[PDB]
C-alpha cells in the first residue's frame, strides 16, 4: 500500500514527493524515484542506485523493503550511486 | 483634383482626442450617445480622430460612465486636441455639427 | 481545463452589467482573510491572530452572506479622497492664514479663551479615540469596501485632531495664561464634563466584535458628537464673536456627514438580512445611555461659568 | 500668517492618557499590542524621525499620484505589452500578482499599530501608513487592470491571494506572519526591518532599474514612486526598536528582526531572483541579483541595523552563501513546474545568458548548467513530456517554497527536519527550522500544499487535481515557457 | 451651494458701455481695433462657442501642466537625445527654434484683441488666449533648455527670433504680419483661421503622430497638450467672422482669410514638409506630408471655413498643385544650403526612402530624383565641394523663402515679379504677389535677406559674411548632413 | 571665420550669470525680439502702421533705460506657479461662496445693504474690465518680456475680480430681485455721478498710448487709488452692514493688488537707475493724480450717501 | 571579504528617483558638504548619492539649484530611499550614522 | 561693372543669385550660371547654353553683351539649351 517519501536524487536540484509501496524493495524504490529525475534533470549513468536516509552514511540493503527498513511515511531519503 | 474634391466634400464631425485615458471612453461614448450613426475612428497613435456624419454628441453622463470616475464636461479640454465641425458645449453634453451638407 | 477568452475586467467583476468604475476595480473583494472560515490568515488555524478573527469577525452576530457587495455611496478611492481633501484642507488652512492676519483671536469675547481651553482643545483626545476606533473597524471589517471607508474615516479623525492641535497652539499665542496646550490631559482625565465621554470611549475601544465596534462608533458615538459637541460649540462661538470656529467645524461636519452616509448604507445593506435589525437596535440601546451621559456632562461643562 | 509645524507638532501626538474606566492592559492587550509589559509612560518618548502631518500629506500625495497616473496615460501606446520581451511581461505578471493584494493586506498591519501601539507618534504615523498602503494596493490593481483584455494571467493581479496556488500561499504565509498575524510592536520592527527598508528596495528600486533599461517607464516610475512612501512610513521602526532596547528587550527585538529578514529573503529569492537573472532580457540587466543584494541588503540595510544598535544576525555566513545559490534553484523549480505558475517563466539559458551567469556566479555551468543541458537536449529532441513533471516538489513547512540545493558536479542538498508534537516537518534551511522553533503556536497546525496533497484534500491526487485546487480557471492562465522554447534555437 | 456658469456667464461679458469723455473711435481706433466702422452695439451679439471662466481656467490649466512636466521628468533618461535618429533630433531643433518665441509673440496678438476688440466676449476669451500663449512660450523654452548642455543648436530655441537667419526671418515675417502687426479683428480672423485651426494642426498634431511612432513621448505629449488650448482660444474667430459677414464685410473677410492661409502654407511647407517626408525616419512616418495636408487642411480646416459661410479660396487649384510639389524643393533648398540652418537636415534619399517618395508622389524620381542622383554621385565619389553652395538662393519678397520650381524631366519654374515705387520685387507664386498688392504699405519697404546682401548691409558680402550676419556664433551651430552622409552607403 | 565653442549650460544670454538660472530666468527673459531693430520693431515695412505705432508709443517714450530686460518680477511668477497659486486662492474663494451660501449669508445683511451693493459694488465689473483692458495694453507695449509678463498676470487678475463681481451680483440678485442687481449696472456706470469720475479717468487712461505713461497712470496712480478709496472703504462699509463675505472676498482680491504694486515698485526702482526718469515719472503722476483724486472723492461720496 | 567590505561602510545620503530632483540634489550635496567627496551611482531609474558619515541638504541651497520655490517636505516626492539615519526639519534633511564601521 | 542677376538653370530646382559682369557675352553669363548648377544638381549634357529673360521666348544672341541686352540689374534670366 501507498508509502510517500521525500526523495533527493544524486545531482538533481531538489527533493520531490515520490509515492512508493510498503513492500517495495530499495531497488524498486530507487527506480520509482529515478522515473522523476533521470533524463529529466539528471544525465543517465552506469552503476547501482542505492537508497539511504537523508545525509546518512549507511546505505539500505538493495533487497530490503520499505516495511522492513523502519523508515516512516514522509521521511526524507537520498537516492545515490555506488 | 477628384481626390481633393472628395476630401473637401465631407460632412465628418467629432473630436480629435490626444493619446491618454480619454481615447477609449470617448470612442465608447460616441457609439452609445449616437445610436444608429456609424462612428469611424482613425488612430494615429498620438491622437485619434473620431467622426460621424453631420452631428456627433458626447454627453457628460455617458462619458463619466465609460471613463469610470467623476467627470465634468469642462475637463474634456484636457484631452480634446482638435475637432471637426462647429461646437456647441454645455454642462450636460458637447455637440459637434455642420450647418451645411457638402 | 478549457480554453477561455481574456476578460475586459477582473473575473469577479465580469458579471457586472455596467462597465466597472475605478472604484470597483481597486476596492472590491480584496480581503482574502474571509475565504477560509477555519484559517483566516495563512498560518496555523489556531495561531493567536486566527483565533482573534474567528471570534471577533467570523462569529459576529451581525451577519450577511455577501458583505463584499457593500458599496461606498461616495465611491471614494485613495486618489479622489486626496483630491477632495486637498481642496477642503487647503481651504481651512487659508482660513487659518487670513483670520490670523486679521488677528481674529484678539477680538473674541472676554473669557472665550477660557472656554476654549476647557471645552475645545481637549477634543484632541476624543478625536484620537475616534481615529484609533476607526482603525480597529478597518482591520476587522469583513469586506475591503467597508474597510476602505474606515481607512478614510481614520484619516479624517486625524485631520480633526490636527485642526485642534494647530488651533490650541495658535490660540495660546494670543492667550498664553489659560493652560492652552498644557492642561488638556488633566482635563480629559479628571474634569467632570469630560468623564462621560472618556468612559464611553474607553469602553467603546474595548468592544472587539466588528459589528459591535461599527455600530457603537458610527451609529451612536459619532452622531452624538455631531449633535452634542460640534453644533453647540458653533452656537457658543457665535455668542462669543468667534467667527473662525463655526467655519472650521462646518468643514469637519462635511466629513462627519460623509461618515454617516457610508454607515447608513452599510446598515441598509445589513438590514437585507432580517435578523440584523434586532442585533443593531440592541447594540444601539446598549450604548446610547453611555452616549447620552457623555453629551449631558459635556454640555453642562460647556454651559457653565 | 501660518505657524510652522515644529511649533504645534507635539500636540498632534499628545494623545496618551491614563485609562480609568478600563485597565491599561484591556485598552492595549498584549496579544494585539506587543508592548512586552513596558508601561504607557515609557512609550511617550517615541519620536518618529520622518514626520508628516495631515495637510501636507494630502497635498503631497495628491501630486505623487498626479505624476504616476499622467505617465501611465501618456504611455498607453508605447506598445510595451506588444514590443516587450515576453520575460519582461512575465516579470510584470508575477510582480503584480505577488504584491498588489499584499499591499492591501499591509494596511491591516498599519491599522494594528494605529489602534494598538502604545506610542502616540506610532499611532499617527501608522494612520499615514494605512493611507499609503491603500495607495499602493489601488495603484497596483489599477495599473495591470488594463492588461486583463490582452491576457488572462493579468487577472491574477487580483486573483492570486484568493487562490491556493503555491507561490501565492508563500506570499501569504510571509505577509500573514510578518504583517497581519502579529501584534503592533512586532509589526513595527519586523515589517519595517525586513521588507520596508530591506527587500522592498530590491523589488521596487532594483527592478525599477531593470524596467528603465527595458524601456518600461510606466512601471519604473510607478514602483519608485511607491517606495518614496515606504521610505517615510518605514521610519516607524527605528524608534520602536530603540525603545525596546532601552527597556531591556534587546534580545527579543534581535530575534524578531533576525527571523523577519530570513523569511523575507526566502520569498524575495523566488520572486525577484529569477526576474533579475533570467526573466529580464540580458541587455536590460543593470546588475545581477547578487550585486543588487550586496548594494541594498548588505551595504545599505544591514549597515543601518548595526547603526541602530543590533548585531549581525547569527546566520550571517549561511545568508551570504544562500545569496550565491538559492535563487538559481528556485528559478529551475518555478520554471520546471511552470504550469503551476500564473506567469510564463523564461528559462533564460541561451549560450550568451549562460556566459553572463558564469561571470556573475563562477561555477554556474558545473551546477545548474548540468540540469539545463538535460532539459535543452530534450527540447531539441522533442521529448516535451520530459520537460513537464508528473510529481510535486517537496515544499518547506516555513517558506512554502520547494526544498532545493545545489545540483550537478558538487551536488549538495539538505532538508532540516523536525519532529514536533507528533508530526514531522521539513525545512529548507537551518534558519527556517529555527524560525519555526521560535514560535510553534504560529505555525504548528499549518499544512503546506503537499501536506494537503498527502492528506486527501486535493482530488484527484495528481498534478492536474493540484492545478484545479490552485485555482486556475483556464488553460491560458497556466505558466508556459515565456518564448515557447525559442531559446533552444540558440 | 454653487450657481451654475450659465446663470452668471452673461454678466462676465456685459462690459460694453457708451463712452463720453472720449469718443468711441478714440477708445477703439480703427488702426488697432479693425472694427471696419461697425458700431459697438453690433459687437454685443458676439458669442464665443468654447467658453471658460476664471476659476475653471486656472484649475484645468494647472492639471494640464502637471501632466506635461511630470511626463517630461519621468522620461528625462529615456535616451531620446542619445538613441534618437539624428533626423528626429533635427526636427526638435527646428520646431523649438521656429515656434517658441513665436508663441510668446502670439501673446501680443491676444493682447491686441483683449484691449481693442469691440466684442466683450472676444476681449475676455483673448485674456485667456494671452495666458495660453504665455504657457506655450514658457513650455517651449523650458523643454529644449535641458538640451543646451548637449548641443549649441538647441540655443536657437531662444535665439532664432533674435537672429537674421533666413528661416527665422520667414517665421517672423509671417507672425508679425498675421499676429503682431495688424488690428484686433484682423488677428481674430487671420490668426485663428490660418494657423490655429489650420497649420497648427500639422505642426502640433501631425508631428505628434510621427513623434509617438519614433518613441519621443515627451514631445508628442507636450505639443498635443498645447493644441488643446488652441482648440479653445481659436474659437474666437468664428463669431468675429460671422459678425463681419452679417454687417456687409464678407468680401474683405474673405480677402484676409485667403491671404493668411497662403502665407501660412508657404511657411509650414518649409518647416513641416521636410520633417514629415524627409527628416522623420521612414518607419516613423505616420502619413506623408501630403496625406496629412488632405486630412487636416483640406478635409477638416477648409471644410470648416465653408461651413462658416466663406468660399474656397480663389487660388484653390494652385494650392493643390503646390501641395504636390513645393515642399520637395524647399527640402532640397534647405538641405543644399544646410550650413545656413540651425538644425542638421536629413537628405532622406536612400533607395528605400525614394521608393516611399515615388509611391506617395508618383513621378518624384524623374524630378527631384534627377537632382538627388547628381548629389548622391558626388558624395559617393568624394567630390564634397559640389554638395556645398558658393552663392545665395534668390529669395521671395513675401515669404522670405528661396524661389523654387519643379526640377528634372519636366522642368518648370516661375518667378512673379513686380516693379513698384522704383523697386523690382520677385515673388514665388501668383498668390504671394497678390498678397503684396492687397496691402503694399505693409510690405513695400521691407528688404529680404538677399536684398540686404545686394544693398551693402551684409559685411562682408560673402557667404561666410552672410552666415555671421544670420547670427551663428560658432562652427557647431551651422547645419550639416544629419547622418554625416552615411546614407550614401545604402545607395 | 568661425570659432569653436562648447555647449553652454543655459541660454547664451544667460550663460554669464553668476547664479544658476531659475525656471523664471529660463522662460521669461529677453523674449521681445521687437526691440532689437529700432527702425523695424516688426519684420515688415519699417513704415507699416504697427511699426509706426511701436516707434512712437514704445521706442520714443520719454521713460528710458538701456536695459529694460534686466527688470525682474520680485515674485518671479511664471504661468505654472501663477496657476498653482491662483488655483489655491480661487478654490478658497469658491469654497467661501459655497459655504456662505449654505448659511444664507445674504439674508442677514442689514436692511438696505443690497441697494448700496447694486449702486456701489456690482458696477465694479465695468471698472475691473477697464483695468483688464488697460493691463493688456501695457502688456503689448512694454519694452521687456519680464515686464509684459507681470501685466499678463495682472490682466488675468483683473478678469478674476470681474468674475467675482459677476458671480456675486447674480447670487445677490437671487435674494434681492428688486434692487436692479445684474440689470442696471450699465446705466449706473454711464449716468450715476458717483461713477463719472471713475469712468472719465478710465476712458482717458485707456487712451494714453505711450507705454511709459500707460504704465505709470494705471499702476502707480489708478490702481493704488482703487485699493485706498474703493476696496478698503467697501470692506469698512460691509462691516457696518453685517456683510461678512465681502471683506473676505476683498482680502483675497487685495492680495492680487499688493502683488501688482510690488512689481510696479520694482519697475520704478529699475527705471530710476537712469536719473532722467525721476522727472518723467513724477511728471506723469502729477498729471494724472487730480483725476484719480476726483474719481475717488466722487465714489466715496456716493458710497456714503444715505 | 567582499561581504565584509560591503557591510563595513559609512555611506549615507539620498536615493533619488529618476526625475527633475536628480541633478539639483547632487549639486546641493556638493555645496552643502564642502570638504566631503560626494559619490554618485546612476542606475537610470534612480541615483545613489552619498558621503561618508554625514550628508546635509538644506532647503535654501536645494531651492536655488532646483530653480523654483521649494519646501523641504516636497523632497519625499522624489526621495525613494536613503542610507544612514535621517533627521528632517523645515530647513534641511541630514543623513548620518552614529557609528563608524 | 559687377552685375547682379537672378538665374534659373534648365532642370535645376531653384533660382540663384549669380553676379556677372556688365561686359559679359551671353556665352560667359551662361558659363557663370552653370558653375553653380551643372555637376551640383544638374547632369552635364552636350549642347549649346543660351540665355533669355525669365519665361521669355526669345533668346539673347550668344555674343551679345549684358550691357547691350537691356537687362536691368536683379532681373530674372533662364539659361537653357537649344
Ligand atoms: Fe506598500
Ligand atoms: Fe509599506
Ligand atoms: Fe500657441
Ligand atoms: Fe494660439
Amino acid at each position: 500500500s501507498a508509502f510517500p517519501v521525500h526523495a533527493a536524487f544524486e545531482k538533481d536540484f531538489l527533493v520531490q514527493l515520490v509515492v512508493v509501496d510498503l513492500n517495495d524493495s530499495m531497488d524498486q524504490v530507487a527506480e520509482k524515484v529515478a522515473y522523476h529525475c533521470v533524463n529529466r534533470r539528471v544525465a543517465p549513468r552506469e552503476g547501482v542506485m542505492r537508497v539511504r536516509k537523508h545525509r546518512s552514511t549507511e546505505l539500505f540493503p538493495r533487497d530490503m523493503t520499505i516495511a522492513e527498513s523502519g523508515l516512516n511515511p514522509t521521511e526524507v531519503i537520498d537516492v545515490v550511486f555506488e | 483634383s477628384t481626390l481633393a474634391d472628395q476630401a473637401l466634400h465631407n460632412n465628418n464631425v467629432g473630436p480629435i482626442i490626444r493619446a491618454g485615458d480619454l481615447v477609449e471612453p470617448v470612442i465608447e461614448t460616441a457609439e452609445i450617445d449616437n445610436p444608429g450613426k456609424e462612428i469611424t475612428v482613425e488612430d494615429r497613435r498620438a491622437y485619434v480622430r473620431i467622426a460621424a456624419e453631420g452631428e456627433l454628441i458626447l454627453t457628460r453622463k455617458t462619458l463619466e460612465e465609460q471613463l469610470g470616475r467623476p467627470f465634468n464636461m469642462q475637463e474634456l479640454e484636457i484631452n480634446l486636441a482638435s475637432f471637426a465641425g462647429q461646437i456647441q458645449a454645455d454642462e450636460d453634453q458637447i455637440r459637434f455639427y455642420f450647418d451645411k451638407t457638402m | 481545463f478549457e480554453s477561455k477568452k481574456p476578460m475586459r475586467t477582473w473575473s469577479h467583476l465580469a458579471e457586472m452589467r455596467k462597465k466597472p468604475s475605478e472604484y470597483d476595480i481597486v476596492s472590491r473583494k480584496l480581503h482574502y482573510s474571509t475565504n477560509n472560515p477555519d484559517s483566516p490568515w495563512e498560518l496555523s488555524p489556531d495561531s493567536p491572530m486566527n483565533l482573534w478573527y474567528k471570534q471577533y469577525r467570523n462569529a459576529s452576530p451581525l451577519k450577511h452572506d455577501n458583505w463584499d457587495a457593500f458599496t461606498d455611496p461616495d465611491q471614494l478611492v485613495y486618489r479622489t479622497y486626496n483630491l477632495m481633501q486637498d481642496g477642503q484642507e487647503s481651504y481651512v488652512q487659508s482660513l487659518f492664514d487670513q483670520f490670523n492676519e486679521r488677528e481674529h483671536d484678539q477680538m473674541v469675547r472676554e473669557g472665550w479663551e477660557h472656554t476654549m481651553a476647557r471645552c475645545y482643545s481637549p477634543l484632541r483626545y476624543l478625536f484620537h479615540c475616534l481615529q484609533m476606533s476607526s482603525a480597529y473597524v478597518q482591520q476587522m471589517a469583513p469586506a475591503s469596501t467597508i474597510s476602505n471607508c474606515c481607512i478614510l474615516q481614520t484619516a479624517d479623525s486625524l485631520r480633526w485632531l490636527t485642526h485642534t492641535a494647530y488651533r490650541t497652539h495658535e490660540l495660546s499665542l494670543t492667550y498664553p495664561d489659560a493652560g492652552l496646550g498644557e492642561h488638556e490631559r488633566e482635563l480629559w482625565e479628571k474634569e467632570p464634563g469630560w468623564q462621560g465621554l472618556r468612559e464611553l470611549m474607553e469602553k467603546q475601544l474595548t468592544a472587539f466584535d466588528w459589528g459591535e465596534a461599527f455600530v457603537s462608533l458610527n451609529l451612536v458615538v459619532k452622531p452624538m458628537i455631531v449633535e452634542s459637541i460640534f453644533k453647540p460649540l458653533q452656537q457658543q462661538a457665535w455668542e462669543n464673536n468667534d467667527t473662525l470656529l463655526p467655519l472650521l467645524i462646518d468643514s469637519q461636519l462635511k466629513d462627519a456627514e460623509r461618515h454617516s452616509r457610508w454607515s447608513k448604507a452599510l446598515v441598509k445593506h445589513a438590514l437585507e438580512n432580517p435578523d440584523n435589525h434586532a442585533v443593531i437596535e440592541g447594540w444601539i440601546e446598549k450604548w446610547r445611555p453611555l452616549a447620552d451621559r457623555a453629551a449631558e456632562a459635556y454640555l453642562s461643562m460647556l454651559s457653565s461659568d | 500668517a501660518m505657524h510652522p509645524r515644529k511649533d504645534w507638532y507635539e500636540l498632534t501626538r499628545a494623545t496618551n492618557w491614563t485609562p480609568s474606566y478600563v485597565t491599561e492592559e484591556q485598552l492595549f492587550p498584549e496579544r494585539m499590542s506587543g508592548h512586552m509589559g513596558i508601561p504607557l509612560e515609557k512609550w511617550e518618548s517615541y519620536d518618529e524621525p520622518y514626520k508628516t502631518s495631515y495637510p501636507e500629506y494630502v497635498s503631497i500625495q495628491r501630486e505623487k499620484d498626479a505624476g504616476a497616473y499622467s505617465v501611465k496615460a501618456a504611455l498607453e501606446r508605447a506598445k510595451i505589452y506588444e514590443n516587450s520581451d515576453p520575460g519582461w511581461i512575465s516579470t510584470l505578471k508575477s510582480h503584480y500578482g505577488a504584491i498588489a493584494v499584499g499591499e492591501y493586506a499591509a494596511v491591516t498591519g498599519e491599522g494594528r499599530m494605529a489602534r494598538f501601539s502604545k506610542a502616540p507618534g506610532n499611532r499617527n504615523m501608522a494612520t499615514f501608513g494605512m493611507m499609503d498602503e491603500l495607495r499602493h494596493g489601488q495603484l497596483q490593481l489599477f495599473f495591470p487592470h488594463e492588461y486583463c483584455k490582452k491576457d488572462r494571467q493579468f487577472d491574477w493581479a487580483w486573483r492570486a491571494y484568493h487562490s491556493n496556488e503555491w507561490a501565492a500561499i508563500a506570499a501569504k504565509h510571509f505577509f500573514d506572519d510578518i504583517i497581519t498575524g502579529r501584534d503592533a510592536i512586532s509589526v513595527a520592527i519586523m515589517l519595517t526591518f525586513s521588507f520596508e527598508t530591506g527587500f522592498a528596495n530590491m523589488q521596487f528600486l532594483g527592478l525599477a532599474a531593470d524596467a528603465a533599461e527595458a524601456g518600461d517607464y510606466t512601471f519604473a516610475n510607478l514602483i519608485s514612486s511607491i517606495q518614496t512612501d515606504e521610505s517615510r512610513h518605514a521610519q516607524q521602526g527605528g524608534p520602536a526598536l530603540q525603545l525596546l532596547i532601552e527597556n531591556g528587550k534587546r534580545e527579543e527585538a534581535q530575534k524578531k528582526v533576525d527571523m523577519a529578514i530570513w523569511r523575507a529573503w526566502r520569498l524575495f529569492a523566488v520572486l525577484t531572483g529569477p526576474v533579475m537573472d533570467y526573466y529580464t532580457p540580458l541587455e536590460d540587466r543593470s546588475q545581477s541579483f547578487k550585486e543588487f543584494m550586496y548594494e541594498w541588503i548588505i551595504g545599505q540595510f544591514e549597515r543601518s541595523l548595526i547603526d541602530l544598535g543590533l548585531d549581525k544576525p547569527w546566520y550571517w555566513d549561511l545568508f551570504l552563501k544562500d545569496i550565491d545559490e538559492l535563487h538559481h534553484s528556485y528559478h529551475m523549480g518555478v520554471w520546471y513546474w511552470r504550469t503551476t505558475a500564473w506567469w510564463n517563466p523564461a528559462a533564460g539559458v541561451t549560450p550568451e545568458e549562460r556566459d553572463w551567469l558564469e561571470e556573475k556566479y563562477p561555477g554556474w555551468n558545473k551546477r545548474w548548467g548540468r540540469c539545463w543541458d538535460v532539459i535543452t537536449e530534450n527540447v531539441l529532441n522533442d521529448r516535451m513530456d520530459l520537460v513537464s513533471p508528473e510529481t510535486l516538489p517537496s515544499v518547506c513547512n516555513m517558506s512554502q517554497i520547494p526544498l532545493v540545493g545545489v545540483p550537478g558536479d558538487d551536488w549538495n542538498i539538505e532538508v532540516f527536519s523536525l519532529e514536533h508534537n507528533g508530526r514531522l516537518y521539513h525545512f529548507g534551511s537551518e534558519v527556517d527550522r529555527w524560525v519555526f522553533q521560535q514560535d510553534p503556536v504560529q505555525y504548528q497546525n499549518h499544512m503546506n500544499i503537499v501536506d494537503r496533497f498527502l492528506a486527501g484534500q486535493i482530488q484527484p491526487m495528481t498534478l492536474e487535481g493540484a492545478l484545479k485546487y490552485m485555482g486556475f480557471q483556464s488553460i491560458e492562465e497556466m505558466g508556459k515557457d515565456a518564448h515557447d522554447f525559442a531559446w533552444a534555437d540558440k
